[PDB]
């Protein structure tokens, strides 16, 4: 047995009655000093290391050239004047297992937490060696994490991209689909999730060109996909992933939930697909009034009215479509329906529900569109327009696949160095720059949507963290009024930046002028009310740190009126999953599920204690399956009131709980806001 | 008194061979002898015999001359699970580890072993020599059909344990444990209907009746010596493996009302060490907070 | 050539009564007329006494005369299914629906009923009538059970399809579609046995089997349209009752591998909504020509 | 019970010791009098009744335009002045259930067969009355068919396309598999069977730009076509089909074997996709040898020599391939494959052998490319060059993929009019008519192979119907001295017509000056060799009609030589399924599998008697399966020497043959210059 992994085996063996936290810097310091300065590659000087990494195809000489070798080794040193020791043996193990650069033969360590973090800052600077030196600082401090694909790919020759959500809209047409199906194979390929909302084709039973029932409905490019996923799969160690997105008006939304059904058959079940479900206001009235719904085949919509039906809107559509003998319509059971979907999320923890006036009644940019499905992690919420794929010959009508690029915050650091101003605006052009460095030669909407929309996502982690290293319970409502004053100003200097950015540059996102921020009415929330913290225990939490006033929020809506905005989208909190390990922090804003996590890796086992455990706050680290989950609704939808984009929210229910518990718990998110729920997870 | 929990009891043990994924043995297998595979297929092999006979005879018959509906309804679920699942599972063991001509061997070797042959022919005899309406011969079959339950398989049951207290062939074991906790409340139930006739007997009748029951047994024994020493000499667990049945059989005389026969023994510790969510529907109130 | 995929489909269609909660069904049982919750219990016990005889007698008498295990272990299967899940899930029904009393009245009536004995009698004195080592006999008993399970059923079946097809009743509409979605296999099965048996004889005896099973579904037939207007008459239903007979004796005679009898007709849309040669090597020389 | 249906099944009640035969003319009769002239819309006038089908979108108001309407009416009464009658039940309802025009809810006949031949007469003349009057009379008499597509949808508005049969060749890269996914569904909606070469793919674990094995091979792409078949199912009406072909030599052979077998795994089990095997010569060298064979894995040889291995001579290239370290390969049994083969085929018929070798011995195209594959039937072989498709951004390099119009001539109906050279001609004239006319929009390697090859297929049927009701036994060396000059005319006539066709336009097919035809060592064998019948018996039947002699192809080989030919394929004999029963004729050139056909339809039971028995040629009708295989090769090598693409070869085999017996068939099939073998058809 390894040392390091028998030292971290003794933190369960409880000592005097209490775990033997301690033991973990023991486990990681044997797993250094045994393992990894072994396993290291060492060079005579850093110059050395970099003609090596660069000669051996390891890194790209194009990145590296814009700086003078003094420049790169002041950043090196920068980031080695840090002497940044990981708290845990998790922490340095994820690192050194699946971002740290290792040799061709998988053998050696070439990469140090230190030489990845000068990389990716001499890439996110361009050229900027005080720029470098400021990344080199924010995440060193571990202030700011990029998201796996970049934090992973940053400086890379033989990478894949550094954007992995994409998010694609397929037209009602043979030509759309196949394109859909290789969009979706090429994004794969590159690593990427792939969302597709399949609310566009038009329903089983359908007419092809007046031959009726002719249509296979959306389960057969369920299938096609599926089998695209699970052909494009990157020598199968992470095997494609993608997501469809149906709206719950669509005829086809009973056979496109029984495809995760446990007793679904060989010829209709998926298994690398997940699936969502876009519920609009109109079917939870329904569901809620026990009325009668009916549900929608999209070709006739689009006959009689020229639009597509989730182009339109269905609280002002609905009557017209039931009262339309030309439209064809099914009559079903609002409330069968919703409880048929609570009990699949319980079986399988599908479908992602996207509430979607949740998502628009607050989205900023309608005009463009609304937001009709979300990403793979149910968080991307960017309004879309469905490409026009038209034969060989002809040529295409390119529209707006969405894609951004994901980056978080440690809520606990970013506290700690009272730093949340420059940490976001840090984060904001960094990501940024991954936004335009991305160029997708083989997704025309994702390509054509990343250079005009420019959209980023900004996310946070540790916040249970940080609030159980505070003395705060999650479910408290101090929890609560620290979430909303932290990302209230979170938004404030992520808008603040993005229009610098565009003053800067000159340039907004298209179509900024009809945006609410254009408009002023973003802002109504933010210079009417004020953020502060209700309470002065959070109150001295945000000591020594400034909190915009509704002042300053009428100052920056002054300023955004006058220059722009650069980015449509700028928050979304995704679920962080492999970089938490990394940074020690708790995944995501979503509370813990276990105190102490115990894995097994290979033929070895190994706990991870939850970042900052102790006796001293030990209850104050609640497990998310014991705590209400009405107080996390509440806390989510107290972050999501200043996140324009979704969160990824994982509902953690217990076997006592019912079908109805969970149907309780999506009626109460959708009343309280929130835009979308990610995962029933159930212990 | 018991019918209804005993049918309760039945259909809620309900289970299929196919819920256990077989694969996982196939190392263990591997690595065992020649002499230990030889014995594994060839008593499994005689476990498939009994339990055949058990489905497509015992019970039915049983089931035909017992009265009330319920009985004939715990019988019939009986006689389903011994040629429908038990038998059955067998097979998927066999397919898993074994190549088909050393499968076919083996069903060669049950139809021209002695031990084998005397056993069903004396049990299956006793099965066919029932009289409608002769309670009698009805008695007779099930203490032969109690023998076959809980001290005839035991001679077969000892090898699958052996290995699963040992950690080995786990998966296989997973699904004799089930087979053995069925065959443990069939023995009961029909050792309950057994013990209803006796009871209605003259004392000088229960007094031929026991004597019937321990002739039977001591003959069924000496046979089944015989028989485990054939399969169990080349891997030497003979002497062991006959405490195991002589410790079941007392177990089948208890089922049918009697004393034990054979003395207490210490058996082989390996071997004892071998032994959706809910769907409520949504109210009018949950749609408003 | 079936046997094994029979075997499939009937064990993956394993069911429980309690699995359908039925006290819900009272709240569309109390705004039924007196003469539609008249012909249901009559119905309901029409159902319940030949599903009995099916399993006492139907299925466990085939699975004695058949030759092979596999064959006999299915068979076992469906007889559980008759006594232990469908006898279980008709009595369920009927103490949701009616008092006690009521059920006894409803038993005795349909018991004395000329039409239902009629039906009941015919079947069970051909089960009766089979001989040890006798093919034709066993055939003619396989007939009479094909024309049981998707045959004579169905008079019954009508009427629980026709609520479940309109919203009324339908936790124990659910149960029985569950019923006779295994009395459609059931059927398919012993049809298959019986064809099997069929193609072994002459020319001249398949033509008298033939004339048999015709004779016998004529007498069936014209039984039948009396229960049906005894029955149906008064909720106006039998013209409608009528097609769904016919439609399911051709079932029954394609399930026996012969010809419809009866011309096609439509279903009430309601009740409609309710429902290796040889491997050899290559020897060289076969390369030359 | 029918009337029609009770006399027809009374063939099979024997009176006096014999069928019925003179029964079905009473069955067909009461059909026409009791359904048909009942169900058959009649019109005062043509006009009417042309008038309503072109407003009622039944017609194409194009092709009747080039026409007064008084040529139309002429076109009209020749067609019914021949007065022609179905001599069969089964012919007029296999027409007036197939072919026949029906009104939009399939409740009427608005086409007789006079109509259907009539529009489909006026459509290939395309302007010319007494053209159309030539087909019409080439048609009505039954010498010369159209194949189902061009037949069924000639002159249709809601037409498919006229050509069913497409190759397709796939390039080694994802671009390519996706295209070819987009390609293969556009053609299976349009009602083609589409061919698609996997030779070029590369094996599984293989790299991916420098990540080993990371390829799933050709089974991946395999399972991404047959879901992309089953997608693109025809609208629904039929099932779509689809085949692949991978050259023996491929490494992933046995993989590609595997998903035919009964046992295969579902996520290995292709179903709607049916499988080909390209064996050169060097392989069957090697099994008869019994030396060790090697496959290889393609990618390492596309490395090495920069060309695909299927794109190489393998016969000069295979010593070089396996004594090159840089060709990864792995050794295997090539008798042991061959076994393989032979009980793949009789478990299930698959795959069809194709011996590559024996197609480019005699390939007139070389130059342009060797024959790597062969179509759905196994018929079609054709030089293929393989598309480049590049990214979204970038230009496609367009290659030439296969397709090919079908039309058979009736042997026994242009034998006894003796018209071999006027029907063979008409039928150029019309498949070129057909190719010309068809431009596919969606397969951009379909279109300008069609183009530019201008390739026909026109094969032959009624060989054994018409050898029967002469007397002559199929396996008899009479039969295939019929066959030999039957065929020689065919050919003749047909590269005559070309050439004509040729110095008319002008113009050749592409790349025709480095074809055989140009050289003159096409015409080698037919300027050396007189093909002339050996038997009296045989030269009587071809009295009355010139049989062209050595002098004749040398004034043919020189008129070619001048004027050059317009198609670079020209005769390929397709299976002739469902048209064979129109035409009263036996399927294709092979022998008949049963003497009378039993087959039901609907619930009535319906019989079929082969077109022409009787009782005193009751056993020249011999069935396939009583046959010797061996004389049945030997037959289809004799015709095989005279058609320049393929012929569908059904092996019909008795339940008493063993793998060695089928084996044996295909190596004597190799032997006599087979090109293809079809199915292994088991009694
Ligand atoms: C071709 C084809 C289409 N479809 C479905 C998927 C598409 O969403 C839908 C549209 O197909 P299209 O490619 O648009 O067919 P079309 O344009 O000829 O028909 P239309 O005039 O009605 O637009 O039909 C199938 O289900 N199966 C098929 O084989
Ligand atoms: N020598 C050396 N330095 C490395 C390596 N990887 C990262 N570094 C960092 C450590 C220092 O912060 C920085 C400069 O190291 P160096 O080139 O040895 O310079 P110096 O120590 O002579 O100033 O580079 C490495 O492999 N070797
Ligand atoms: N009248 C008529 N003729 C039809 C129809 N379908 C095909 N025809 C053919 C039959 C003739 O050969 C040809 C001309 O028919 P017509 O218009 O009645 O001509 P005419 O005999 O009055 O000059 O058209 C049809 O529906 N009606
Ligand atoms: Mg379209
Ligand atoms: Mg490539
Ligand atoms: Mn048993
Ligand atoms: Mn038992
Ligand atoms: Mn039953
Ligand atoms: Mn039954």
């Amino acid at each position: 047995v390894p040392k390091w992994i028998q030292l971290n085996n003794e933190i369960m063996i409880q000592k005097d009655g209490k775990f033997q936290f301690d033991k973990d810097k023991e486990a990681v310091h044997s797993y250094f000093v045994d393992y990894i300065n072994q396993n290291t590659v060492f060079f005579h000087n850093l110059k050395e290391k970099l003609d090596y990494l660069v000669e051996n195809q390891y890194y790209e000489e194009e990145f590296l050239s814009l700086y003078s070798f003094e420049d790169i080794k002041e950043v090196f040193k920068t980031a080695y004047a840090k002497k940044f020791r990981f708290p845990s043996f998790m922490s340095a193990f994820k690192f050194y297992n699946d971002y740290a650069l290792k040799t061709n033969d998988k053998k050696k360590i070439l990469e140090r937490y230190e030489d990845r973090i000068s990389i990716v800052a001499l890439f996110f600077a361009n050229g900027d060696t005080e720029k470098a030196k400021e990344y080199v600082n924010l995440m060193i401090n571990q202030e700011y994490q990029p998201s796996t694909p970049t934090f992973l790919n940053a400086g890379r020759k033989r990478r894949g991209e550094l954007v992995s959500c994409f998010l694609l809209e397929v037209n009602d047409s043979l030509n759309d689909i196949s394109r859909a199906i290789d969009i979706s194979m090429q994004l794969s390929k590159l690593g990427g999730g792939v969302s597709l909302n399949l609310s566009k084709l038009r329903a089983k039973g359908e007419a092809i060109k007046d031959v009726e029932n002719a249509t296979k409905g959306v389960v057969g490019v369920m299938k096609l996909l599926d089998n695209a996923f699970r052909y494009a799969d990157q020598m199968g160690q992470r095997q494609g992933s993608g997501a469809a997105y149906l709206n719950i008006f669509h005829r086809d939304i009973n056979d496109f939930l029984d495809t995760k059904k446990i007793s679904a058959d060989e010829d209709v079940r998926v298994k690398t697909l997940s699936i969502g479900v876009v519920i609009p206001d109109k079917f939870v009235e329904l569901a809620r009034e026990d009325k009668a719904a009916y549900v929608f085949y999209p070709h006739t919509i689009y006959k009689e009215y020229g639009q597509h039906m989730d182009e339109m809107d269905m609280n002002e559509m609905y009557d017209k479509f039931v009262d339309n003998p030309r439209v064809k319509k099914e009559k079903i059971n609002p409330r069968k329906l919703l409880e048929k979907l609570a009990m699949l999320r319980s079986e399988s923890g599908y479908p992602y529900i996207m509430f979607q006036d949740n998502v628009n009644k607050v989205h900023a940019n309608n005009h463009i569109s609304k937001v009709k499905f979300s990403n793979l992690c149910s968080e991307v919420l960017q309004a879309s327009q469905v490409s026009s794929y038209t034969d060989y010959d002809e040529e295409d009508e390119i529209g707006l696949d969405i894609s951004c690029n994901l980056g978080s915050l440690n809520i606990l650091n970013v506290m700690e160095h009272k730093s949340i101003e420059k940490t976001v605006k840090l984060a904001t052009d960094s990501l940024t720059h991954v936004s335009e460095t991305t160029d997708i030669r083989n997704a025309p909407a994702v390509r054509r949507a990343n250079k005009a929309m420019k959209s980023i996502g900004l996310g946070a982690m540790n916040l249970h963290g940080y609030l159980a290293q505070n003395g705060i319970a999650y479910e408290s409502p101090e929890a609560r009024d620290f979430a909303n004053t932290f990302f209230m100003m979170v938004n404030f200097y992520s808008i603040q930046r993005s229009a610098e950015i565009a003053k800067e540059k000159g340039e907004t996102f298209d179509q900024y002028e009809g945006s609410t921020y254009a408009t002023g009415e973003y802002f109504d929330k933010y210079v009417s009310t004020d953020f502060s913290p209700k309470y002065e225990k959070i109150a001295n939490l945000f000591e020594g740190m400034h909190i915009p006033t509704t002042e300053d929020w009428k100052k920056l809506k002054a300023f955004v009126a006058e220059h722009g905005m650069y980015h449509s989208y700028r928050l979304c909190i995704a679920p962080t999953g492999s970089i938490s390990y990394v940074q020690s922090s708790t995944a995501s804003v979503m509370p813990i599920m276990e105190r102490i996590e115990e894995r097994t890796y290979g033929n070895s086992k190994t706990y991870y204690p939850m970042p900052g455990l102790a006796s001293n706050n030990w209850f104050f680290y609640k497990e998310a399956y014991d705590m209400d989950m009405f107080k996390v609704v509440d806390m989510i939808a107290t972050i999501q009131q200043h996140i324009d984009q979704g969160i990824s929210f994982t509902l953690f229910l217990k076997d006592t709980m019912t079908t109805r518990d969970l149907n309780r718990i999506d009626l109460y998110a959708h009343h309280r806001g929130i835009k979308t729920i990610y995962y029933a997870r159930t212990k | 008194d018991f019918t209804q929990m005993f049918y309760n009891q039945n259909v809620k043990q309900f289970w299929l061979p196919e819920e256990i994924a077989l694969n996982g043995d196939l190392l263990t297998w591997k690595y065992l002898g020649k002499n230990e595979q030889d014995t594994y297929m060839k008593v499994l092999a005689g476990l498939t015999l009994l339990d055949t006979e058990q489905g497509n005879t015992g019970m039915p018959i049983v089931a035909e001359h017992v009265d009330g509906h319920q009985r004939k309804a715990v019988l019939n679920f009986m006689a389903m699970m011994e040629n429908a699942v038990h038998a059955k599972s067998y097979s998927n063991i066999f397919m898993t580890l074994a190549p088909t001509e050393t499968i076919n061997e083996v069903f060669e070797w049950v139809k021209q072993n002695k031990y084998l042959q005397k056993k069903a022919q004396m049990i299956v005899g006793l099965y066919k020599a029932i009289q409608k309406d002769d309670e009698i011969s009805l008695f007779k079959a099930m203490v032969a059909s109690v023998y076959l339950e809980s001290f005839l398989f035991y001679s077969g049951f000892y090898y699958p344990l052996y290995f699963y207290g040992q950690g080995k062939l786990m998966q296989s074991g997973e699904i004799i444990n089930l087979i053995l906790r069925d065959e443990a409340i069939h023995g009961v139930y029909v050792g309950l209907l057994a013990q209803e006739i006796y009871n209605k007997q003259t004392e000088e009748k229960k007094a031929e009746l026991r004597e019937f029951a321990i002739d039977l047994l001591n003959q069924l024994y000496e046979n089944e010596l015989e028989y485990t020493e054939d399969l169990y000499d080349q891997v030497g667990l003979s002497h062991d493996v006959k405490k195991f049945i002589r410790y079941n059989a007392n177990k089948a005389l208890m089922n049918l009302g009697f004393d034990p026969y054979f003395e207490e023994e210490d058996i082989n510790p390996i071997v004892l060490n071998g032994l959706k969510a809910t769907v409520e529907p949504l109210k009018d109130d949950d749609f408003y907070f």
